[PDB]
């Protein structure tokens, strides 16, 4: 079976910092791209970064540039997503993708 | 009432495997087996229903699928095959009733026009950035391959390789697939297929009395 | 939420068993030489992927979803329309612009 566990989200201060993280099975991990997508409560989805399956680039979206950092590890099937100075815009529930199974969010709030 | 349309079978050139034409018909009545003396029926064997049954049932949908193919490749289209038939070109539904047929096109059926040969994909995969490892890309039931967007409607070389750029959200690499060829025969050979679903107080696509 | 590169008129109404589609729009940079991804999001859950490489149907998808793309837009058609469609349905793809992933606006529809 095909699971996707976040961990990490929470509560923090703005300007604070927040490490997500994101385990994988059921699926040969070093074949997909994974990303991150977040939703701010009511409102629509935003993607936010993406990394590749060679800890190769990472693409960001311009409302999380130079804050934002995705990370990755095969031999851990994981995904981190490190956050920095955030703000009250960066409120949503995150949620960690390939792009055929998605997870059960995970909460970040700041305010 | 109406009368449901199977001209289009008569008239062009049927696709190779991979690019079937797909018939959809709903609220009709059906003659199928005058369809079928049109052709030199060689093998008509269903899954789930009878040759006998499907001529004479009442659907909520009939569905009918038509391309060229050698009757050579018999055992690569069936129900149970896994060639690079269902793999990488067509495969149907296993929840539904089923057929395949293969036929020939007499010589006085003169409206239907042979191809240069008979192609099939005989893989798809998927490439990434190393360039080396591959991730086949199996047909889904009812759909075409992903990888009818980089391969010829009918492929000039046995062998031939097809290749095109993915961008990062699909993963990056390549995505890629190559073909096979059988020679044309003298008279065009051709494979179909039929799909039946069952509603409730909805079946009407019933056979023509 | 900073407004995204795509359009989604987001309204959809129909009745059960009709058909209703959701135009997804977008430039060229996106759409028009990336492929389309369908998703489908109930009330409080996880988003579910419906079509993805614009036309492609997973494996366990009702064949009552199909998806098409044009030149500059796309747009998931629903046939046999039901009561368990009551949920948000967003496109996605890739932009070479930002050399990023785009996502639509959002569209919700409603049925009965
Ligand atoms: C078509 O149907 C009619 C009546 O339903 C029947 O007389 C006829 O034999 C059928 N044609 C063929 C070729 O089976």
């Amino acid at each position: 079976e095909v699971q996707l566990v976040e961990s990490g989200g929470g509560l923090v201060q703005p300007g604070r910092s927040l490490r997500l993280s994101c385990a994988a099975s059921g699926f040969t991990f070093s074949n997909y791209a994974m990303y991150w997508v977040r939703q701010a409560p009511g409102k629509g989805l935003e993607w936010v970064a993406l990394i590749s399956y060679d800890i190769s680039t990472d693409y960001y979206a311009d409302s999380v540039k130079g804050r934002f950092t995705i990370s990755r590890d095969n031999s851990k099937n994981t995904i981190y997503l490190q956050m920095n100075n955030l703000r009250t815009e960066d409120t949503a529930l995150y949620y960690c993708t390939n792009t055929y199974y998605w997870g059960q969010g995970t909460l970040v709030t700041v305010s | 009432g109406v009368e449901c349309d199977f001209s289009p079978l008569l008239s062009g050139t049927p696709p190779q495997v991979y690019n079937f034409k797909r018939l959809v018909f709903t609220n009709c009545n059906y003659n199928l087996t005058k369809l079928l003396s049109l052709f030199s029926v060689n093998d008509f064997t269903c899954s789930q229903i009878s040759p006998a049954a499907i001529a004479s049932n009442c659907y909520s949908s009939l569905i009918l699928d038509y391309f060229s193919y050698p009757l050579s490749m018999k055992s690569d289209l069936s129900v149970s095959s896994a060639g690079p038939i269902s793999q990488f070109n067509y495969k149907q539904s296993f929840s539904n009733p089923t057929c395949l047929i293969l036929a020939t096109v007499p010589h006085n059926l003169t409206t239907i026009t042979k191809p240069l040969k008979y192609s099939y994909i005989n893989k798809c995969s998927r490439l990434l950035s190393d360039d080396r490892t591959e991730v086949p890309q199996l047909v889904n039931a009812n759909q075409y391959s992903p990888c009818v967007s980089i391969v010829p409607s009918t492929v000039w070389e046995d062998g031939d390789y097809y290749r095109k750029q993915l961008s990062p959200l699909e993963g990056g690499g390549w995505l890629v697939a190559s073909g096979s060829t059988v020679a044309m025969t003298e008279q065009l050979q051709m494979g179909f297929g039929i799909t039946v679903q069952y509603g409730t107080d909805t079946n009407s696509v019933c056979p023509k009395l | 939420g900073s407004q995204p590169v795509l359009t989604q008129s987001p309204s959809a109404s129909g009745t059960p068993g009709q058909r209703v589609t959701i135009s997804c729009s977008g430039s060229s940079s996106n759409i028009g030489n990336n492929y389309v991804y369908w998703y489908q999001q109930l009330p409080g859950t996880a988003p579910k992927l419906l079509i993805y490489w614009n036309d492609q149907r997973p494996s366990g998808v009702p064949d009552r979803f199909s998806g098409s793309k044009s030149g500059t837009s796309a747009s998931l058609a629903i046939s046999g329309l039901r009561s368990e469609d009551e949920a948000d349905y967003y496109c996605a793809a890739w932009d070479d612009s930002l050399s990023g992933a785009v996502f639509g606006g959002g569209t919700q529809l409603t049925v009965l």
